[PDB]
């Protein structure tokens, strides 16, 4: 269903997001980070 | 398995627009503080890209 640049674009989307957000301000947007990186991870398990 | 644009929506856009409501509390809740809205802000940006990204 997806194509390979619909894929690298998205996991573009997940990598900034993970990167830039302040994912280390408070324990609770640590979560929110760690719920980020969950979901990035689940996209990497399908696609690979 | 491999991911469609249904798993995109279904894994990625809802849990991402799930987190953004639970953000939205925490300011609702506590006014002061820069980044819980700095949050909003950036997984608004991520959703928006990543739901562009799957229509095209």
């Amino acid at each position: 269903q997806l194509s390979d640049e619909q894929k690298e674009t998205i996991l573009k989307a997940l990598n900034d997001a993970i990167e830039k957000g302040p994912w280390d301000k408070s324990n609770f947007l640590r979560v929110i980070g760690k719920k980020l990186i969950a979901i990035r991870d689940r996209f990497l398990k399908r696609i690979g | 398995t491999d991911a469609t644009l249904g798993s995109v929506y279904s894994e990625i856009i809802s849990p991402v627009k799930d987190c953004i409501l639970t953000v939205a509390k925490a300011v609702s809740f506590n006014p002061g503080g820069k980044d819980n809205t700095d949050a909003v802000e950036v997984l608004t940006e991520l959703n928006t890209k990543v739901e562009r990204a799957a229509m095209n």
